[PDB]
DNA sequence: GCATCCGTGAGTCGAG
DNA sequence: TATAATGGGAGCTGTCACGGATGC
């Protein structure tokens, strides 16, 4: 009656069915702003206080249609069998395999008929290298054993006489190699056949082009740059210590593990790609990558216009809770209000302390002049309690117990009956329940127990 | 409405971990602890205080309370000072703070995810003297111990290591709380062992065993008397509100007299005794009566020595002893004469 | 404005 | 102290008449 709370509601708050809000800090549920003494469910309080998020399963063998760190809109399919019910930043959970694209910058020669070759200072991927009217046989200018390295498209030949390579030839798309791996070739025997138009592969680009005119032919020394993929399998007991698209060097570790021999170490300079996550986590959050030391740690709560990282450069957009990602090197703010919503007799005691009696008496007095009979009735019933407390000098919050009194022991005896057996009052068992639960509560608090 | 149902719902909220989720959480917890130790090395502060601060900021200011082990009272002021002192550290050092926070969060999520196990284990301990919810909560304490003690390196799933500590906490709770008159855990073990022994013995004897048979089955050191006394100390009290008769109008406690407070007869008898003793002492002189009242404790209630009454009346202890003697003697004569104080001797 | 819910009452000794 | 174990379990049903609080 005092706080204007129906029996069901007070039941819900005292017995921890529902939260009640104090100093809402401007939370918003379903478009409607939040004001004091509002009744929030568990899902509502969790969405408001801890932010909104979800995780989705990926069936075995299927890969992602989205990338790590990438913003996502509701309805957008993360997989063929997975559609996100919300909008936000998708994140990878437990990638099964890590692909590493290894950077390789080398030098390789080729010889072509002068009429066919289209002269350029460099060649972009896919760009036509030459146009040949008739089939042409590219021949070995050295003797030795052939190392055939085949890319997705395009090939490399390496002639090594001594086991020391004496030659490197590049075979762009349109040239079918006539040699196998480890084949012994003499000088001037065809290593390949060029047919029609020959062009650069999509995997490899030609950075520099030198050309020596000799007789009716040109010899192109090509300075090439390309990436070679290598797949690594990650077991459930292993974790990925490297972010998506991270530049790595020889000696660095991509994936850790229980024991050092099963670890994944990077063999050469290359970029890291995370594929086939166990699950995908969609969160409503704002991403803030950082290039330097971060001013706020994990768990801190922050408003828009707050210091985050890099000595005060990158700041906060929305309201939320700070998760500092060292792996991805990004400060990620999951959007959540600071709203204070409590449960139980502590909340109630707080609201009770916050009642100004004279004010409420005035309110109810102004309510007593209303034409409606029911309103006058309820206002009378309330004003009776209000004026009871007012006249008495009793503080309303005394209807909550901080300290539970204990009856004198002789009024709840423990007595030895005739036969030496003991008989005692139930009040002792009640008090023992009370003290056990209270003590366990203090120990659970001191030990930092979870909220449930 | 139904507290158990409500709690089972709140538990049903948090979804079960996968192998990877579990491994990652455990790992983050462990590395978090390591990071706290590192921060203790760097800062030269108390690891426990640091842990309480990191846990404070993770849980928020919603929960802050003085920890019994901590030296300083834990309040938003001190945790702000310590937090800022942690913000005062170089990038590689400040890293360990983030590791710690992540560790705490992982801990919380781990416990919250594993709350179902505790219930599934506790449901089998009912009827042993603790409520279902109590068994659940104590089991939760066990779960917390298991979380803080877990090693993911062993590659064992969490449930295996958790179950041990959970059963441990539930059983400790049952042994500690279940009796209105508390009994030590080892003694509870002995009593339960005696019970199981007697039950097996009765199961093979086709009847309840005697003390001697139980003593035989318990081994050396156990005789009939030991079994009997062990069964005696094991006896639990009975309710004073225990109903008597088929109606609701009679309590068992209504038949139990108060032996403590003196009866009107006893009180009156002590009164007449005091009055008569005064009557008899008045037949002596002031000095001998006072000496007797001092030595016997009628004055301050304590019984003075000879040296005290002697120094009080200013005579030798031999003298005061002598006047005590003659006082008692005159009292004896007068008592033989009037037979007044005889009836108070029962 | 009127059905329906919940809470709370329902004799005294005596003995058991 | 380490295999793994992950949402419980009885209700108790033949009065009654009232008063006062919620719901069409
Ligand atoms: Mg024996």
């Amino acid at each position: 009656t005092l706080l204007d709370l129906s029996a069901t509601e007070l039941e819900q708050v005292l017995y921890f069915s529902k939260y009640i809000v104090l100093d809402p800090k401007g939370a918003i549920l379903n478009g409607v702003p939040v004001e004091k003494r509002q009744l929030l469910t568990d899902e509502e309080y969790r969405e408001l206080r801890y932010g909104k998020q979800e995780t989705y399963p990926l069936p075995p063998g299927v890969d992602a249609l989205v990338k790590d760190g990438e913003e996502v809109v509701k309805g957008q399919e993360l997989a063929p069998g997975v559609v996100s019910r919300l909008d936000g930043v998708a994140l990878y959970r437990f990638p099964r395999r890590v692909r590493v694209e290894y950077v390789k910058k080398e030098r390789a020669g080729l010889r072509l008929p002068l009429a066919a070759w289209v002269e350029k200072e460099a060649y972009k991927p896919g760009e036509i290298l030459a146009e040949l009217p008739e089939p042409y046989l590219f021949r070995a200018e050295e003797e030795g054993v052939v190392e055939l390295k085949e890319l997705e498209e395009g090939a490399f030949l390496v002639l090594r006489r001594e086991d020391e390579p004496v030659a490197t030839y590049f075979l762009p798309v349109g040239m079918t190699p006539l040699v196998v791996h480890g084949e012994i070739v003499e000088k001037g025997q065809p290593l390949a056949e060029a047919k029609g138009l020959l062009r650069m592969p999509r995997q490899v680009r030609a950075a520099q082009v030198e050309a020596e005119e000799e007789g009716e032919t040109v010899y192109l020394t090509l300075f090439l740059e390309w990436t070679e993929p290598k797949d690594y399998r990650v077991q459930p007991h292993m974790n990925v210590v490297v972010p998506e698209g991270a530049r790595v060097e020889a000696g660095d570790k991509i994936v850790a593990a229980i024991d050092p021999e099963e670890e994944v170490i990077a063999e050469a300079e290359g970029v890291v790609h995370l594929h086939e996550p166990a699950s995908i986590l969609v969160v409503k959050a704002r991403v803030y990558p950082f290039e330097d030391d971060v001013e706020v740690s994990t768990g801190d709560r922050v408003a828009p216009g707050d210091v985050l990282a890099d000595g005060g450069k990158v700041k906060s957009d929305v309201y939320g809770r700070v998760e500092v990602d060292l792996v991805r090197n990004v400060v990620r703010v999951v959007e959540s209000y600071d709203i204070d919503a409590r449960m139980g007799a502590e909340a109630i005691q707080q609201l009770l302390k916050e009642l100004d009696l004279e004010a409420l008496e005035k309110e109810l007095l102004e309510e007593m002049k209303h034409p409606s009979r029911a309103r006058r009735a309820k206002a009378r019933k309330r004003l009776e309690v209000v004026r009871a407390f007012l006249d008495s000098g009793n503080r309303p919050e005394w209807m909550i117990l901080e300290a539970v009194p204990v009856l004198p022991p002789d009024l709840r005896p423990m007595v030895q009956v005739d036969g030496g057996r003991f008989a005692t009052s139930d009040l002792n068992d009640l008090y023992r329940r009370l003290i056990n639960r209270n003590n366990r509560l203090k120990k659970l608090l001191a030990q930092g127990a979870p909220e449930i | 409405s139904d507290p158990v149902r409500q709690y089972l719902h709140e538990i049903g909220q948090v979804p079960l971990l996968t192998l990877e989720e579990e491994v990652e959480l455990a790992r983050k917890v462990e590395e978090g602890m390591e990071a706290i130790k590192k921060l203790s090395e760097i800062t030269g502060l108390d690891p426990d205080l640091i842990r309480e601060v990191v846990r404070a900021k993770i849980l928020g200011s919603a929960r802050v309370r003085h920890i019994p082990g901590l030296k300083e009272t834990l309040d938003p002021k001190t945790v702000e000072e310590i937090d800022q002192k942690l913000k005062s550290l170089p990038k590689e050092h400040k890293r360990y703070l983030h590791i710690a926070r992540e560790g705490e969060a992982a801990r919380q999520h781990l416990i919250e995810a594993n709350l179902r196990l505790v219930v599934s284990i506790a449901k089998k301990y009912t009827g042993r003297g603790l409520s279902f919810l109590d068994l659940i909560q104590e089991g939760n304490q066990g779960l917390i111990r298991a979380v803080e003690k877990f090693e993911y390196k062993r590659r064992f799933k969490f449930s295996t290591y958790a179950t041990w500590w959970i059963r441990q906490a539930i059983n400790r709770a049952i042994a500690d709380q279940a009796r209105t008159i508390r009994i030590p855990v080892h003694m509870v073990e002995t009593i339960n062992k005696l019970s199981r022994t007697a039950r097996q013995l009765q199961q093979e004897l086709g009847r309840e065993p005697t003390y001697e048979e139980i003593a035989e089955a318990m081994g050396p050191g156990w005789d009939a008397k030991r079994v009997e006394e062990t069964l005696k100390i094991a006896q639990e009290p009975v309710s004073l509100e225990t109903p008597i008769g088929d109606e609701k109008d009679s309590f068992y406690g209504d038949f139990i007299p108060d032996e403590h407070l003196p009866s009107p007869v006893d009180a009156a008898t002590q009164s007449l005794l005091s009055e008569e003793l005064e009557k008899a002492l008045s037949k002596l002189s002031e000095r001998e009566a006072m000496v007797l009242k001092l030595r016997k404790g009628l004055i301050d209630g304590r019984e003075h020595t000879l040296e005290e009454v002697g120094a009080f009346f200013g005579v030798t202890r031999e003298r005061i002893r002598q006047i005590e003697n003659k006082a008692l003697r005159k009292l004896k004569y007068h008592e033989s004469r009037t037979r007044k104080l005889r009836d108070f001797l029962d």
